């Protein structure tokens, strides 16, 4: 048993679209809407497979048109914000001076708009961070991962700070060695 | 090989940010049983958080999920060429894409890295990291006997990067001569992986 999902959305009034494939919960690729480019989740995938990025843009255009029809058909009933639960964990057991990766897992939320900051000793860090696009859930909420590579030390602390319209305050998940 | 995409049908034509939002989601789900032996296509159309209309390859046509989805179900079902298009999609789309990606998805295998370390007296951690796929079994043994009591597990954690991990811990009152073993069973290896602690 396996499942492949082609998941798309359009969001108003942000005018944001996304287009991705999921295999058993993992992203295969997504399309960069700006660059009109196929972005394989693992680089090695692009060595075996290809995808015509331009087609996603045409799909998104149809989705946009349809969203506008349904918005008027619902007589402008808006989405209800569902705030995320957030978990911070490491990629591996933490050994001193063996490099590792902080994972910030953001789960069960909608609409698909968040602002995520990595904090180190209270300060924003951007060096080496990366993130995924918005990943689908059966209940039609979203998931998302952000990553922060780091060298373990007994004197650093970390925070993943997440903002979403359904939270009253920015959510802050702490981690330390 | 080139992955194929399915195309949503068009509906019928007639400091701060406190604006309301409107969300439209589209999902084409290809469900595979025993490779491509049995295949079901599920097209889900979702306004805000509510699925409103769907195509189910086992039904053969659109069905409204909510009253909101009703005119779409009827408009699209009135287009016979479109329906047989979607009906044939189980082959031209699902089976095709399964074939294109099979080698690096279905056949993907990464071996777990397994370690044991301390955290009544002693709590032991069996860390099992960076494996694929998710299907796995982690078992604790005290000497020769499997131990299921005093065990706490995180369960399967998906890392978001085509790897998984899991942590399984065992409460021990260690005694003389006791060997504790964490055993891992995973499709990547033919024999079990075992790690001993004393």
């Amino acid at each position: 048993e396996h499942v492949i999902i082609q998941a798309e959305f359009y969001l108003n009034p942000d005018q944001s679209g996304e287009f991705m494939f999921d295999f058993d919960g993992d992203e295969i690729f997504h399309v960069d809407m700006a660059k009109k480019e196929t972005v394989w989740r693992l680089e090695e995938f692009g060595r075996f497979a290809s995808f015509e990025a331009q087609g996603a843009l045409a799909n998104i255009a149809v989705d946009k048109a349809n969203l506008e029809i349904m918005t008027k058909r619902s007589n402008y009933t808006p989405i209800t914000n569902v705030p995320p639960e957030v978990t911070v964990l490491t990629n591996s057991p933490v050994e001193l001076r063996e490099p590792n990766v902080l994972i910030c897992f953001i789960d069960k939320f909608t609409p698909p708009v968040v602002n995520v900051t990595w904090l180190r000793n209270g300060k924003p860090v951007t060096t080496g961070v990366s993130e995924t696009v918005f990943l689908p859930r059966e209940d039609h909420l979203f998931r998302k991962f952000h990553y922060l590579p780091f060298l373990p030390s007994t004197e650093d602390v970390y925070d993943c700070r997440v903002e979403h319209w359904g939270l009253d305050e920015p959510l802050l998940k702490h981690w330390e060695f | 090989m080139k992955m194929r995409m399915a195309t949503p049908l068009l509906m019928q034509a007639l400091s701060g940010d406190t604006r309301p939002r409107f969300l439209w989601q589209l999902k084409f789900e290809c469900h595979f049983f025993n490779g491509t032996e049995r295949v079901r296509l599920l097209e889900r159309c979702i306004y805000n958080q509510e699925e409103s209309v769907r195509f189910d390859s086992d039904v053969g046509e659109y069905r409204a999920v909510t009253e909101l989805g009703r005119p779409d179900a009827e408009y699209w079902n009135s287009q016979k060429d479109l329906l047989e298009q979607r009906r044939a999609a189980v082959d031209t789309y699902c089976r095709h894409n399964y074939g294109v990606g099979e080698s690096f998805t279905v056949q993907r295998r990464v071996e777990p890295k397994v370690t044991v370390y301390p955290s009544h007296h002693n709590l032991l951690v069996c860390s099992v990291s960076g494996f694929y796929p998710g299907s796995i079994e982690v078992r604790w043994f005290r000497n020769g006997q499997e131990e299921k009591a005093g065990v706490v597990s995180t369960g399967l954690i998906q890392n978001g990067d085509w790897t998984f991990q899991t942590l399984v811990m065992l409460e021990t009152v260690p005694r003389s001569g006791e060997v504790y073993t964490c055993q891992v069973e995973h499709p990547s290896v033919t024999s079990p992986l075992t790690v001993e602690w004393r």
